[PDB]
């Protein structure tokens, strides 16, 4: 599976991006759905962002987990909820109000997927 | 009153009853955890029985299960036969009943578009119950 | 032969087996009641398994359950919803109650498809109500009502 | 995987869990038998869950059940389930075995696999009936 | 039910045909599907037989169990497996190699079936 | 059609095997379904047989009629009933109790069936 | 597969029963459907038989090939046709008229089938 | 009750009514035979109408038809129906018996009962053909 | 006519056309055999196209294929198709024969005719395999 | 992108390829005719592949086939086995492939209401190919 | 909803990326489909890019991600609304025309998770 | 057993047979390539015929076709559409190309119904592309491009 | 279509990011599915990443190809496999073990897609 | 002449007819806007009626609706209001609901035939614009229910 | 967003828009009546649009329609008449038929989803009232066809 975590530059975290990724990967492995080595995550800081139209300082944190298709809705929902809890806990604050944390779970087409080990 | 709703509600009722039995075979800490779980199941039955009109479990409840799963994963080195002790056998039974309830809830989710969080909870519950069963066997032997 | 018949008979069989286990945890009067129930279930299985060719439970058996239900309602005055299994004994009865409900679901399928077993279904519904009451009575007697949070 | 497969595997899992509970109420000989059965059930779940890719139980495992059935038939001559607490547990396991059998039969009808597993579960339910009666007969 | 057991003349058995038929009937009864008196079995020795085309000495043992339809595949398979175990155990040897043992279970049409006791 | 009649060696008949085969063929012809020359019947005496498990002396009589598919259930049932009546009447007695008489009617696949006259 | 060949005692053959079984097995193998060692055939002489009702001397030859289900109708028909050709060629004569030669192909239930090598 | 059941019972009722008309045109021996057949048809309607709860005709009743068929086959060697007024009535009954047979076959296919009754009706139609030909042959 | 009939007849027509091409690459003995086969295919198209009204190939024609198969089996002991140009043509015809077989099987399943023709085509495909291997073996 | 369209287009492609092979076994006049036919098939594939959006063959092209059919009918006295010569065998093959293409196009016509002219062309083509095959055998023997 | 706007480094915009993001959010709000606070957009400059195989080329691509449940009219309108904003924001870039494109995709609502800290 | 499986396997068989014929009309390098392709098809037939139980072609086999496709694209710079079969040799390859496409259609049916054979399908698509190129290269070499009118 | 290639910063490539994109575009064009100018690819270096939970140093390379819907599974699979071959061959090393290379092919909704040339 | 096509075409025809009635109750500016919309609907009917053979409205036409939506949005700042505060605005409220009815018919065509997505987007935006135009008329006359 | 729900909601929206147009041609008394009806329709759209999650109109609202029906009934004593004796009454005849069209859409929702029965009853009574109001206007102006 592939996880992308996106954070606005004005978002303050309790831990480093490195540590957050480690916590995210541990949470994904706890699902029991994935081999350890197959969990690949990355963190991106957003420098050019806008939330809404209001002139209020806002920070947000978003994740997108991509997994190969075939897993049921319970698994997908659990994966999303597990990641959202981890991300929410890592938030220290940012902007002038609350921080929106969201997680999408999407499915990659298994039949056409290609993987190699070099 | 739809059959899939009735079946899902009934099987959740069966789950909390078997948990109600198992909690008399565990220590006080584990009993506390199982009774929190019984409360969560009551909330889930409220939502499913009302076809989503009444609110179900919060995501904080799933996070709570996840916390416990991460905790007990450390004292378990993950194949062994179910029921190493009488006590752990009770939890193995509950785990399989949780999975049965999950199958019924999944049917509801696919037909009515509700109970996705409930299903995630039940899947997480079944994994925790597996771990609790193994932990009991370890703390005994 | 018919899957709904086989499933209903199988689930009834599972119900009387769980009642068979529970009756070793209750007192003599309740044991006597649970054993009468096992006999009623055996009668029900014979009718369902034969698709209504062999007679099932009489209306008097349902009247009997109703008598017990009225008797034990006098003893149970719950203010709230309670968590199942306040004691080990009551937990076994709660398990039996839910299996009775599962049996009821299977028998209902048979009734709607074959037009037989309505009285059996009525019996199972009343049984599940009685089992709820017996569970609570035991918890009252030992002061082990755990109210839902 | 497929719903019938999931349901069959799950119900088999429930069966071995109930057997795992029951084996703490029987003597050492019956305990040994029940644990072999748990190993057989695990083998069956492998075959069913993999839709036949992985091999299931052999004919010899069924032959082993038949030998035990013939043995305990010698000791056993319409009774209510659960004459004793111990026999009640085996009566429960028996009915769960039949419930698993119904689930596996659906897989066999749909996917054409698990016939041997179905036969095993049928024979198992017969053995469990016999074991429950033997316990009661010894305890009068 | 009706059971036919066919054995090539060069097959050696650990017991007599009679004892084998008794074991088969006990195994069939142990299924719980039939009344004792309804199990009818017979043993046939094949005097004119050929297995394959190669100039190899071979022996085989085959059984055909015929039952009235209505039973499910689990029962039909259990009956065949039970009989096959009984037959395989009865084999001492034969020919210059392993002995093929096989059992078929077939169903008789119940609706057209005729039975009487004189 | 092909008719096989199997009788245990301890079965006593009111007529010879030959006469019994003649009666069976006349009954089959009287159905009106077959050409006279197409009715082929044979009688087999079972020398190695066991009925049940109990130490009781028993005799049985079984017939299997094989016809090409295509006929309806009424015809298949009439054929079995006709044969069963002929067989039951032929029974004088056997063993220490009543004699079980049974008749199966089975269908041969017509599409793959091969027939020639030399 | 299992092949049974039944011949009335008054049937004259151009070869021995043994040679006939060899020819049948070679024909069955030539279909390409079976392993050599799996083809099991037997020959039976019918001593008590009646064909029809008329006082005419007749002889017949019948074969029944039993195979595990799964093959299509083309294969089942080819097997029957192959065997029928072998049997018809083997017939020298019999009775006072032409000899009816017939072959059935039947299917054994694969799912319940039991097989072992001792 | 169910439509196929109703149709089968009704057509059987029509059959015995037409036989009841025909028996006034035949001699005393054939009259005795036709009245036995009416009793058999009444037995069949009981079984069919009750969807198998009540027992139908025995194998012996079919055996009785076979005996009569074999008897009259001895006397009978492509002819137009109704060579005489008497034989015409039996030809009518024959075709009604086949119509009842088709109705009962539907019940057998749907409900799995009445196979023996279907066999009886088939044999009956054959007997009625023979009886019609015997009458004509005697009257040249 | 019906679509499955049209498709079966057309594919049979394609088969005999490809055989008609192949027979110009083989020797005189094999050429004689292929032309008999073309006559048999024409007979089959008559039966199939007329939905069974006109008679198709006899059992003897299948018996003729079996005799040739047994003959060339004696000479032939996993190889890539088309070891030589000649054998490549027969390998093509073989696969076309199987394609015709699939089309005829549909007709047999739907209309209950052409079973003998299907058997013939199956045996033909086997013979064509053998003929292709015999050519290669002679040419090393 | 519908399956019947793809199947019809693919089988037309197979037809023009086999004609592409056959044209190396005929004389210059016949080669000219076969190459005109290959062009017609390309036009037909354009129309079918576009679900009728692009125009197909004109009726003049059917008339052209009909002219050739009337012409060659005179030198053929219409039953003989396919492939009298190697050359004519090639045309017999093309004829049966033309009929296969016709079956696929017919399916398109009945489902989408297009390709009727294309189907008429293919039927006419198959008859011409039969005649050309017989003419070759005659002009050789 | 989440909007990602990708621009090749050689693309010249009429305004700053920030201004472009504001226009995009305003257009999205004008659809009437979303709460103002829910609309989240980000801008990315592609520093390593190739278009085709041959030439100086610039392009501009957006991907709008919304929770599922809305019909095709709404999805098409959202895409067309953003495409107009993006197209009007292009001042030039490269030695040819600038390709502007917008994808609208759907996030699975049932499995979606969100919380406010 | 399954008709789509049988049809796909049968059509693959037909493809390698036509390739078997064509390889006697091309030069040694192309013959070597066509024989490698026959082996790949044999591997594909084993997987499809077993419904994905026996392993099929590796991704490296598809990479191999792509390498050849890139190599021969350098040699083919068509300005227009061309008529199939400019030479006898190229005509055989055009026939093979269309049979490969027909095989692809059958395998696609298997993929959509059974969820197996996607890599095989990808291989057949690339194969048909390669066969097109080889046909044109031969026609280039002999100057026999016949442009569509 | 749009191609995104992501490489962990510790991944060693055989060429520059720019040349890798050119090779990827050529492979995509060789599919014959796209006009040359429509193929748009971008390369991203990941600076903050984690693979799995173990302490072992790992590098990975991932691509996501987005195309308008409408093409069959054979085409989608061939595109993925083609890109995977190009990516794998471009890997020189990185980390302390094998490098996982993976390619996803996803479909953009054609009906709602908006495109303009300015 | 497929039923969903005929119904979609018919309802678009009904929409442009009601707009044609409405434009006689609005000021000259809105009348000009409504006539442009009538021309766009004519173009849409050509595309749908031809099952996509004829080109339909462009993205530019949708962008034009959006520009007007943004323009009139800064004049409207509503709670929910009852339709038809004035006779004039009631005519536009009617057109808005007819546009939604047309949108429903077009959606069936898009889902079944894969054409008309842009047209559907246009009709959705149109209904939004007509809402705004209606409120603008009411606000100007001080007649918001 | 189920199609029958969307269609029922859309048609109710069309109804209240036409009523909004009609109320500018009637006297003040009927205008007040029509505006109450617009508010009831708004309430009905909330219930249907939410698949019954939000409470719909009460029995009291139906009883209010009935009271008005009984009131205007004693003024009307018709043979059958052609719709639209006057311009004003024609507007109400239009609303009546739109109400019936809305009723048909709501009936589909009730039969398929088990909600909206009261709403359907309301729309049926409404169509009856609108009939009466139309004839009252015509009788007063002496314009019964
Ligand atoms: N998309």
């Amino acid at each position: 599976p592939h996880l992308v975590i996106e954070a606005t530059a004005n978002l303050r975290l309790e831990t480093s991006p490195g540590e957050l990724l480690e916590q995210a990967n541990k949470a994904l492995f706890a699902s029991g759905q994935f081999g350890e080595a197959d969990i690949k995550s990355r963190f991106v800081t957003l420098e050019a962002y806008r939330q809404g139209t209001a002139a209020v300082e806002r920070a947000y944190l978003h994740a997108c987990l991509s997994i190969l298709d075939g897993r049921d809705i319970a698994t997908r929902t659990l994966l999303g909820a597990s990641l959202c809890a981890v991300l929410a806990e890592a938030v220290a604050g940012g902007g002038e109000e609350g921080v929106q944390v969201s997680v999408e779970v999407r499915e990659m087409e298994r039949l056409s997927y290609a993987k190699r080990v070099v | 009153k739809d059959s899939p709703i009735i079946e899902a509600n009934g099987t959740l009722d069966e789950l909390t009853s078997f948990i109600g039995e198992a909690k008399h075979y565990v220590d006080e800490e584990m009993k506390g955890i199982l009774e929190e779980i019984q409360n969560d199941i009551y909330k889930i039955m409220g939502e499913i029985g009302s076809k989503g009109k009444i609110e179900g479990i919060s995501e904080e409840r799933i996070a709570w299960l996840l916390k416990l799963i991460l905790r007990y994963m450390e004292m378990v080195n993950l194949f062994v036969l179910p029921g190493g002790t009488l006590e752990s056998a009770k939890l193995d039974v509950c785990r399989t009943i949780a999975r049965r309830a999950l199958r019924k809830v999944l049917t509801v989710t696919r037909e009515f578009g509700i109970g996705a969080e409930a299903a995630a909870y039940l899947l997480a519950l079944s994994d925790l119950l597996f771990l609790l069963a193994r932990v009991i066997e370890i703390e005994k032997n």
